[PDB]
């Protein structure tokens, strides 16, 4: 979530000009999915709660 | 290749976890200097004729 | 004492490929299509997840001393005839900042806020550092039930 | 076959003797080499010498390639060589021939050859053919890897016979083979269950070839 | 023999290596016998000492 | 041969070489069938 | 001079630091993972110039673990702030009063 | 040596006509003979010398000053009970001195150099004082020798940029005059240290506002950066600093100069020869313009002088002191100017190379290349030659065809060289003479003789354009 | 193996042209060439321990599908016919013999064997 | 699956393109992953590969040069070699080199050189192409 | 130790010099033991080494006589051979002898000889420097 994307369309491709960040690439990945739901904990959400 | 990476890596990383190992033979045997013990034999009677 | 020597210094690996690539610090000549400096930042973009693995393998070299030191964690400097240590210090995972060419247009101002660990797991990993160092005089906190 | 990352296909080699390096110290004129099971390594060294102007032959009374030195010989491709052979001078001989050529001819021997000069007599009770091997080898100070047997025997005679031949005939008898090399004897059963190290074939590589079936046996 | 080779703008590790025992898997060994921590970046006034190999493998 | 020991042993280095083995193949193979029944 | 020789195994290193078995073990395991779709194994491919540059950093990294433990807890000499905390001497634990 | 006893006797040691280079700056020495050209500090003699090797160099004039600003570090590491284990030197220089023309001449000579011509304009000093007078003294008596074929300054850099703008305008304006010489010259870069990454495009546009004449851009040639060599500095041996350092601790300064390690002086000859050795692995800067010209030596004795030079490695050369990169270079040998500079580059395993052959013309249609400009010279003065003993002879038809025989002979052993494209000498050359064609009646009744010639040159070639076709089957 | 057969002279007596477009420029020195042409293509490298290999090119002559001649040498000889008054030589004829060569990973990519294999 | 062409394999293109909305990697095929492969070989030299220095076609040696006969037998020379020791799937039918005609000074600098090429309709023993190359050899 | 040039070897220098306020003698090393080492050899003649009959070089038998070509091939014989044995750590590239031009009648009675050489950079076999030679062999 931290590193930009570019295209040809982002000329001077200054920072501002970019077109977001490289997330969506590993959003419907399963592998990845599933190693995200085992890392979570339930006390979090007990505190807040 | 990204997941193939993390495969190749993975022996490095058991060689760096013996760090805790020499630690402590460092601190034992070369800050402090001290040896370890010999071993004994053991003895038998026999009879003759 | 040994030798001192600078075990966290990281060479870019951007600087291993040929010049074909355009990734390295020769760059491109300026009378190329878009496409292929389009084409050039994004393979940069794509390294960092490499070189930012490597990176950190060498940063847990240059800090052992920091695992097994006996300091005591304080927030607000004070004098209180013990050892202290100050935030930038309380880790038991450590890492560094990438450099390459042009950095400055593809990994922006301050991105390693995002790489902490969770404070659950710096205060697991300590305790279990400081009951290993306590074992080796003979002595434990979980035999005195007063103490807990 | 040949090697990778060989730039250039100069072959060569090297004789230590008693781990001096004298290859050019003489003129040599060939070298041969045999490794065979079930028998003693052999390697036989061919050099120039003699003159009859000076009446005599000067490498034959140096100090280097007399009977009883250790000689051993490498050789590879390219200045790499590898270990092949390792054993002791037992033969020294001259020749000069019809047309006046004068060579010295040198013959090495492996050192599972001192086990081949006498006639012993032994007695074992109660033990396997693989412990007798074991310390008939280990008595010379020569290491040995012998695979063990199951049959235990009540009794074995070795009677006015050498240690090689006894040694070879209790080994056929349990199906096994012997390999001498390196100050070392292995006794054990046949390799055939392993992996090809490279393929031949005819019409690629091969400059000759022979093979035979015979029915009868 | 041994060999003695100065550093100069572009030269590598592994390619000097080849170059001298027409094998660059040798590299880790020249990198310990001269002292290098980080040998992928060199710098430009070393002289590297490349030793003979043993007589025998 | 089909034997590595009967091979010619080769001493000279300045060059018939093809003759010594042929007439070495003959010889070994009337005297090794001299033996059978 | 301590090396007067050297061949490839004197200064000897652990067997996991060889270019080539890394290499084999990368490949070997892309083609399990992604074998039915990615079928170009040849020089040309991005991907195997990747995976070389990527074996030669790890040949790197497993270099610098085996300096020895002496230089690895080295302090600086150059920074003021540097104290011992990790060691106790002999003379501070082996003593005792009569 | 004076000898009387018949023996045997140990001492001390003691041309391309196409490339013969002048030499303009401060020496050492200068006696020649028995006349000692320093002798008067207001009435200096200004005459060029021929020299032919650094050996001759060193009799007339001698070698370098003394530098007095370096320092040199040991390092000790002992042992826990202060034994000795180890020890280290390296050396520093704070600030080298502007008078270079002895390491100009090792620098030339390495890389293939040949004959050449000196003049002094003054003895080099320890007030590092350089001046834009003497430098154009020097440059009108060259004026006077013939033989000269290019012009350099070694020294040329520690001038400003209005002093150095009017010795190159001079330069330029006598080689426009003569019609025979050429002009090597240096770029100027800042003094900040460490050079900063984007300096080289400051310092091409600081050269782009130089005031040059127009038309005198075809006879020069602009190169850069300075190059990073391994020549030796010389040096007072009681004016180095020594500082020691123990287990990586902070340096202090001792009390002994090297003076006071010398043996012949009562000091320790291993720490000595340590410190010598420290101070002989200095690297040493140079400006690129004596490499240059030795290079256009080797290549017109080996290949032509229609043979661009260029794509050559150089000798004796550590490195370049800036990476010049392509975005940057694509500025620098095409500009709307013209003004063309020429990079200096290094490579992976093939090492530092000049890297283009273009003049201050450089969008030129006739002059833009270095090599046709050479040539163009040397077939001028070679045909000029020739024809000098022509001169005084009757005006008439009966010399005009010994004329035109004695050029097109010329020009047909330039074409069999491969100098002249085409393939029969008729696609090559054209020479004519004649009334009513060249000259009129008025030119031969006062003693006027004209000739014109044509020449078609081969040029070099910059770019290489791959394709690929395919056909199916 | 191919073969090939040449022959060739060196002469330094001053009247074949050097062409190197030089007016009054003859061949004068045959020591000279003999010296390097000799340490090039006869005598034993001191780091490979044999001579060197060798690439024969003639402009735009073509030997086949290729534009040049690897090889070794195999045979030379030299006669010389003309002497200066110092004993130093005038002229020199030679004769040579070269053999073909290519190496085993590119002579099994030139027979591209195609079979049921 | 087995289609048409399998044996000639499928790969990365040159140069990387990746894609966002559709969250992958171009690869191409067949003729172009051939044709893609000619122009990495050509543009890189021999040191640049970090294990294999075999690799590679030192071009630019023969830059700021006239176009003489001696200078075609060269560029012929490399370009066949690399060719043949590192594009098994083609043969190459003739190499055509020519030097200027556009402005013709800027036409004289420029060297021009095409490459005529044909696809083989058998398969190669040097072809790492999986998994046929595990059976066919080497 | 292990510094540049420890190969080449260190030693005494010629002529012998000692040093009273620094306790020591002086030694030489690198290209100076080289070049010192030349003036040895052809400053001796053959038999003026006790057991050592081979060594030296006997230049002064050429005395007394013009310089014709039958001088000057003799000369480069004798000082090519004793090269060839005693200096295994340099390169030998040429000999110039002339004679003549100073008086013009001085001039005419000394012969001058030029000695051109380099410094190889690897070892040799034939180098007794200490402790390589113990290795690198003979």
């Amino acid at each position: 979530a931290k590193v930009m994307y570019y295209r040809a369309e982002n000329q001077p491709w200054s920072p501002s000009d970019a077109d977001g960040n490289w997330q969506n690439f590993f959003e419907g990945n399963t592998p990845i999915q599933i190693a995200l739901i085992s890392k979570v904990s339930p006390q979090v959400v007990k505190d807040i709660y | 290749l990204y997941f193939a990476f993390l495969e190749v890596l993975q022996p490095a990383r058991d060689d760096l976890n013996r760090l805790t190992q020499r630690h402590l033979d460092f601190f034992y045997r070369q800050v402090l200097l001290l040896p370890d013990r010999p071993a004994q034999a053991d003895q038998v009677h026999l009879l003759f004729e | 004492k040994g030798s001192y020597y600078d075990l966290a210094d990281h060479y870019s690996i951007h600087h291993d490929f040929p010049t074909t690539y355009g990734i390295s610090e020769d760059g491109l000549p300026p009378t190329v299509p878009a496409l292929r400096k389009a084409q050039a930042l994004q393979l940069k973009a794509y390294l960092v997840f490499f070189d930012q693995l490597l990176a950190s393998y060498l940063a847990q070299l240059s800090h052992i001393r920091d695992l097994f030191s006996w300091e005591v964690d304080v927030t607000q400097p004070q004098q209180n005839d013990y050892a202290t240590r100050l935030q930038e210090k309380q880790r038991t995972y450590f890492t560094q900042k990438l450099d390459f060419p042009e950095i400055e247009k593809i990994i922006p101002d301050n991105y390693l806020d995002v790489l902490d660990e969770a404070p659950e797991t710096y205060r697991d990993r300590r305790n279990r550092f400081l009951d290993h160092l306590l074992a080796r005089f003979s002595e434990s906190f979980s035999d005195y039930v007063l103490l807990n | 076959i040949i090697p990778r990352n060989s730039l250039y296909d100069v072959a060569t080699f090297k004789l230590l003797s008693d781990g001096k390096d004298i290859t050019n110290d003489y003129t040599v004129l060939s070298i041969t080499v045999n490794q065979i099971v079930n028998r003693v390594p052999t390697a036989r060294i061919i050099l120039r010498d003699g003159a009859a102007a000076d009446e005599t032959f000067a490498a034959s009374e140096g100090a280097d390639l007399v009977p009883g030195q250790e000689v051993e010989i490498a050789a590879g491709y390219d200045g790499s060589d590898q270990k092949i052979f390792q054993g002791l001078i037992v033969k020294h001989a001259l020749k000069v021939t019809a047309n006046g050529d004068s060579m010295l001819m040198l013959d090495c021997r492996g050192l599972a050859t001192k086990l081949t000069v006498g006639r012993h007599n032994r007695y074992f009770v109660d033990t396997k053919d693989s412990d007798a091997i074991a310390e008939i080898i280990a008595q010379h100070s020569l290491s040995a890897d012998v695979a063990a047997t199951q049959v235990q025997h009540p009794e074995i005679v070795q009677y006015y016979a050498t240690d090689w031949d006894f040694i070879l005939s209790r080994a056929e008898m349990n199906g096994q083979i012997v390999v001498a090399q390196d100050e070392k004897i292995k006794v054990k059963a046949p390799n055939t269950s392993g992996a090809p190290q490279i393929t031949l074939t005819y019409g690629v590589n091969l400059l000759e070839l022979e093979a035979a079936m015979d029915a009868r046996h | 023999v041994t060999h003695q080779r100065k550093v100069k703008a572009g030269d590598t590790l592994p390619l000097m290596t080849h170059r001298i025992y027409g094998d660059p898997a040798y590299y880790l060994q020249i990198a310990k016998v001269n002292g290098l921590i980080n040998f992928r970046k060199l710098a430009t006034n070393t002289d590297l000492r490349f030793p003979p190999l043993e007589k025998t493998q | 041969p089909l034997e590595i020991r009967e091979l010619v042993i080769k001493a000279s280095v300045n060059e018939q070489s093809a003759i010594i083995a042929a007439c070495v193949e003959q010889v070994l193979a009337i005297l090794q069938e001299k033996s059978e029944r | 001079p301590e090396y007067l020789s050297i061949s490839k195994q004197k200064p000897d290193f652990p067997p996991y630091l060889n270019f080539q078995t890394l290499r084999d073990i990368g490949i070997t395991h892309l083609q399990a993972l992604s074998g039915k779709i990615w079928t170009d194994y040849n020089l040309h491919d991005p991907g195997v110039t990747i995976l070389e540059v990527l074996c030669y950093a790890i040949t790197d990294l497993g270099y610098r673990n085996n300096l020895d433990i002496a230089d690895l807890l080295a302090l600086n000499p150059q920074d003021g702030n540097s104290r011992e905390n990790n060691f106790f001497t002999p003379d501070a634990v082996l003593t005792c009063n009569p | 040596s004076t000898y009387k006893t018949p023996g045997v006797y140990i001492e001390e040691i003691s041309q391309v006509e196409t490339a013969i280079p002048a030499f303009i700056g401060y020496t050492q020495i200068a006696k020649v003979g028995v006349e000692n050209f320093h002798t008067d500090a207001d009435n200096l003699i200004l005459r060029p010398v021929r020299i032919t090797s650094l050996l001759e160099y060193e009799q007339f004039f001698g070698k370098a000053i003394n530098e007095t600003t370096i320092q040199v570090v040991i390092q000790d590491t002992t042992d826990s009970r202060g034994n000795l284990t180890e020890r280290k030197a390296s050396a520093r220089i704070t600030s080298p001195s502007p008078h270079n023309l002895y390491y100009s001449m090792q620098a030339y000579f390495a890389n293939g150099g040949g004959p050449c011509y000196i003049v002094s304009v003054g003895p080099m000093s320890n007030t590092g004082t350089i001046q834009l007078e003497a430098l154009q003294n020097g440059l009108a008596e060259v004026a006077k020798e013939d033989e000269v074929t290019l012009l350099v300054f070694p020294e040329s850099q520690s001038l400003s940029d209005e002093n150095y703008a009017a010795l190159m305008s001079a330069a330029l304006e006598q080689c426009a005059n003569l019609q025979d010489r050429f002009t090597v010259m240096d770029l100027k870069l800042p003094a900040t240290r460490p050079i900063p990454a984007n300096a080289i495009v400051g310092a091409s546009n600081a050269f782009r506002d130089l005031s040059l004449p127009q038309d005198n851009l075809k006879y020069g040639a602009c190169y850069a950066p300075d190059i990073e060599t391994i020549f030796n500095y010389f040096y007072q041996e009681d004016a180095v600093t020594i500082f020691r350092s123990v287990n990586g601790g902070a340096e202090e300064q001792d009390t002994l100069t090297m003076a006071g390690y010398n043996p012949a002086n009562g000091g320790d000859g291993i720490q000595y020869a340590l410190i010598e050795s420290a101070i002989d692995q200095l690297p040493l800067i140079l400006p690129p313009s004596p490499l240059v010209v030795g290079q256009y030596a080797r290549t017109d004795n080996t290949r032509g002088v229609w043979k661009a030079p260029a794509n050559v490695a150089l000798s004796s050369v550590i490195k370049p002191v800036l990476k010049i990169t392509n975005e940057q270079q694509n500025n620098l040998n095409v500009h709307p100017t013209g003004k063309s500079i020429n990079a200096i580059r290094a490579f992976t395993g093939k090492g530092t190379l000049i890297w283009g052959a273009r003049t201050l013309a450089g969008n030129d249609n006739e002059w833009r290349y270095v090599s046709v400009r050479r040539f163009f010279n040397m077939a001028e003065e070679s045909i000029k030659k020739g024809s000098e003993p022509f001169v005084f002879e009757p005006n008439d038809a009966n010399t005009w065809t010994k004329v035109k025989a004695m050029i097109e002979n010329f020009l047909t052993l330039q074409w069999r060289a491969g100098a002249l494209a085409g393939a029969k000498p008729e696609q090559a050359f054209y020479v004519k003479i004649g009334l009513n064609e060249t000259m009129t009646a008025l030119d031969i009744l006062e003693g006027r003789m004209i000739v014109e010639i044509g020449m078609a040159v081969v040029r070099p070639a910059e770019f290489i354009i791959l394709k690929f076709s395919h056909k199916m089957q | 193996p191919e073969e090939l057969k040449l022959d060739f002279t060196f002469d330094g007596t001053g009247v074949v042209p050097v062409n190197n477009g030089k007016p009054g420029e003859f061949h004068q020195d045959v020591a000279d060439q003999v010296r390097v042409f000799l340490d090039l293509v006869y005598s034993m490298n001191s780091e490979t321990h044999k001579p060197n290999f060798l690439r024969l090119i003639w402009g735009d002559f073509s030997f086949g599908e290729k534009n040049g001649f690897d090889c070794l040498l195999t045979d030379l000889q030299i006669n010389y016919t003309l002497f200066d008054q110092t004993g130093k030589p005038l002229r020199a004829k030679l004769s040579t013999t070269f053999t073909s060569y290519v190496e085993q990973n590119r002579r099994v990519r030139e027979e591209g064997k195609q079979s049921p294999d | 699956d087995d289609e048409s062409n399998a044996y000639l394999g499928t790969g990365w293109g040159f140069p990387p393109t990746f894609e966002k909305k559709a969250r992958s990697v171009r690869l191409v095929s067949a003729e172009d992953d051939i044709r893609e492969s000619l122009q990495i070989l050509l543009s890189t030299n021999l040191g640049e590969r970090v294990m294999q220095p075999n690799y590679g076609c030192n071009l630019q040696d023969l830059l700021f040069e006239s176009l003489s006969p001696t200078v075609a037998s060269n560029i012929k020379e490399l370009v066949r070699t690399a060719i043949l020791y590192y594009e098994p799937r083609i043969r190459l039918n003739k190499l055509d080199i020519q030097q200027g005609i556009v402005n013709e000074a800027d036409a004289q600098g420029l060297i021009q050189i095409i490459v005529d090429c044909t696809i083989i309709s058998t398969n190669s023993r040097f072809n790492f192409v999986y998994p046929f190359y595990l059976q066919e050899g080497s």
